[PDB]
């Protein structure tokens, strides 16, 4: 999270810190949350060999009571994913055991299908990525304002779509989201409506994210038979 | 562009 | 909460304790839940000429860096209200200001036309209601499963209606809710599915909730305009 | 039936 603040301690339970081992055998990590018990989203870029699941966390250095670390099941990536595009980047992460809904661990709603958020909107991003280009990725939870941009802020952005895209963050600032922050929810009034997918390399907003409420059906099926 |  | 149990401090962030001064001008409290940042769910029969808010208490008799105290900038009784036969008893509170999101404060998300739970569901009532007939109200949280029963079971109320509100608790038990648990929200499932309206004054269950489902477009209404 |  570039130009942001740091999170109030368990303020945001659903918040999780994934660390990834990739398909190339590369160690890298990501953000996702929590919306059902055994049901974790993210960014379909982040799958591979094995994945862990970190709950109940502000600082990723400081082990707390509220932390439940849990092994990925099974991973479900968008079955139309592109990697070379970065298109369909959405996935649900299916738990081992069942997360505990107790302090320091809860679910997040997420966006209807028609439920969707018009440019215009200030939203939040949040993550555990770099705190800007060449920073470190946040030992702790950040969190930063972005405002929904209209599709044509994202035309520099080749094989950006409107439909389940979103261009999120006024370019004249510098708040944005960056490398580790994929997979971290875009909320607008507590609800999640889109998902952290690709960044300028140089850090210049906007950023694109996966507008949650285009995939309402494939998830819902996903939940629905598991 | 760049997939974070 | 009569026969219940203590919740675990700040398990159930949403809970907010309403001071009142009555329109008569006396003074009285009711139970709540957060929402959204700014608006608190409760009963109708709850207004007053003004109202306070109390957020992140699990004692209310012990201050705690949790705790939030917003007044109430304006009431939204529901607009067919009626004092008298106590039917369509489900109010929003708007808060002057946000609420800032901590381990100690969260909102709940309430049930949508349908989700509505079916007869024979166990939920659970929270509020700081009077622990019995004759005892003071609870200075602690309180938590007691009750179950949804047959609009039947509620015969004995003159003006319950199946389809705004719910029977809910074993006639054949002491746990109920009761004075000060008004505005308190009974929970199926970790979702809000009712809000606690009236009892009978000798504590004898089941009492009468309002169906949150069968108000969800008013509901909506309200918070897309304020 | 008393409002709480």
């Amino acid at each position: 999270i570039i130009g942001g603040t740091e999170c109030r301690p368990h303020a945001r339970p659903y918040m999780a810190y994934l660390e990834i081992v990739t398909p190339e055998n590369h160690l890298s990590a990501c953000s996702g949350f929590l919306i059902r018990r055994n049901f974790v989203m993210t960014a379909a870029h982040c799958a591979g060999r094995s994945i862990t699941v970190l709950l109940g966390a502000h600082n990723k250095k400081v082990k707390e009571d509220t932390w439940q670390k849990l092994e990925v099941e099974k991973q479900f990536p968008h079955p139309k994913y592109d990697d070379r595009l970065v298109l369909n980047d959405i996935m649900l992460l299916k738990l081992k055991e069942k997360a505990n809904l107790t302090l320091g661990v809860g679910t997040l709603p997420i966006s209807a299908k028609s439920n969707s958020i018009p440019p215009g909107r200030v939203c939040r991003a949040v993550g555990w990525g770099r705190t800007n280009v060449n920073e470190p990725p946040s030992d702790t939870l950040q969190e930063v304002k972005m405002r929904i941009l209209d599709p044509q802020a994202c035309k520099h952005f080749e094989d950006f779509h409107q439909e389940p895209q979103l261009c999120v963050g006024n370019p004249k600032k510098i708040r944005n989201v960056y490398k580790g922050d994929s997979g971290g929810p875009l909320l607008c009034a507590g609800i999640a409506q889109g998902i952290a997918s690709y960044v300028l390399r140089n850090a210049k907003p906007p950023s694109v994210f996966t507008r949650i409420s285009h995939y309402r059906p494939w998830i819902n099926k996903i939940l629905r038979e598991n | 562009a760049a997939p974070a």
